[PDB]
């Protein structure tokens, strides 16, 4: 039931992309997508729209002391800039 | 003593948070005051019976000083 809820709430038409790359023309792809993807979705279960929340970066450390290992892994990280800003580049 | 060859530890995850995003004094007058009263409960039963016994001996010592230096005979 939860699987069917997830399938219902996130396999929706407008959010998703069909894209092809290779030696083929756009008309063929558009017509085949018209003949097959006409009829997936477009409306939610009583408008239960999933929506992003811009979350918060905490900054902390979790250290898993486990000495019976040959090498040690460290990951250090800071804030992400985002996408559309050129600070990305 | 260097730093790194002290012991062998497995099976332990230590979480900890940054100093900035937590506050200075979390519930300072809310938990620290029962904290110090509990600490005082753990000690005074076996701290005070030296000191009050010392104190009564101090009072008695000054008492013997005054009453044995000031004599009041019969004459």
């Amino acid at each position: 039931a939860d699987l069917t809820e997830y399938l219902s709430r996130h396999y929706k038409a407008p959010r998703m992309v069909l894209a092809a790359a290779g030696g083929l023309e756009h008309r063929q792809l558009l017509d085949l997508a018209q003949k097959h993807f006409s009829g997936l979705s477009g409306t939610y279960d009583e408008d239960a729209v999933p929506t992003l929340t811009p979350c918060r970066f905490t900054g902390s450390e979790i250290r898993h002391r486990e000495d019976g290992l040959p090498l040690a892994h460290v990951a250090i990280a800071v804030e992400g800039p985002g996408w559309a800003n050129p600070d990305n580049v | 003593r260097q730093f790194g060859h002290l012991t062998r530890v497995r099976h332990v995850i230590t979480y900890s948070l940054s100093p900035f995003e937590q506050r200075a004094f979390p519930h300072y007058f809310s938990k620290g005051i029962p904290n110090v009263l509990r600490r005082t409960r753990a000690c005074i039963l076996r701290v005070a019976p030296p000191f009050v016994v010392f104190y009564l001996v101090y009072t008695w010592g000054t008492q013997e000083f005054e009453k044995s230096k000031r004599k009041n005979p019969a004459a």
